[PDB]
């Protein structure tokens, strides 16, 4: 609930509004390009399938984590920036990224 | 309501 940019972020995106998500990553490239790493390196997704696909090179993300002292309603977040790897699973037409899997 | 795809917009893409 509000103030870093997870608290802010989990909220305005409706992630926290009606609970506390223990995690979540956003990425900080243009749309486009995080849409192009469903045609790039094709891995295996933890789950076995293999329709996931990870991106040449690292992307700006933050990591948000909730603290352990956070409790409904006021979820507090530790805010993490990274520049890692993304792996994402891919379906559809256009074939696009539906489920972060892992990031690197 | 949302698509697999406007659900991950949201919830994991910040241009």
């Amino acid at each position: 609930s509000s103030s870093n940019y997870c608290n802010q972020m989990m909220k305005s995106r409706n992630l926290t509004k009606d609970r506390c998500k223990p995690v979540n990553t956003f990425v900080h490239e243009s749309l486009a390009d995080v849409q192009a790493v469903c045609s790039q390196k094709n891995v295996a997704c933890k789950n076995g399938q293999t329709n996931c696909y990870q991106s040449y090179s690292t992307m700006s993300i933050t990591d948000c984590r909730e603290t352990g002292s956070s409790k409904y309603p006021n979820c507090a977040y530790k805010t993490t920036q990274a520049n890692k790897h993304i792996i994402v699973a891919c379906e559809g037409n256009p074939y696009v990224p539906v489920h972060f899997d892992a990031s690197v | 309501k949302e698509t697999a795809a406007a659900k991950f917009e949201r919830q994991h893409f910040d241009s």
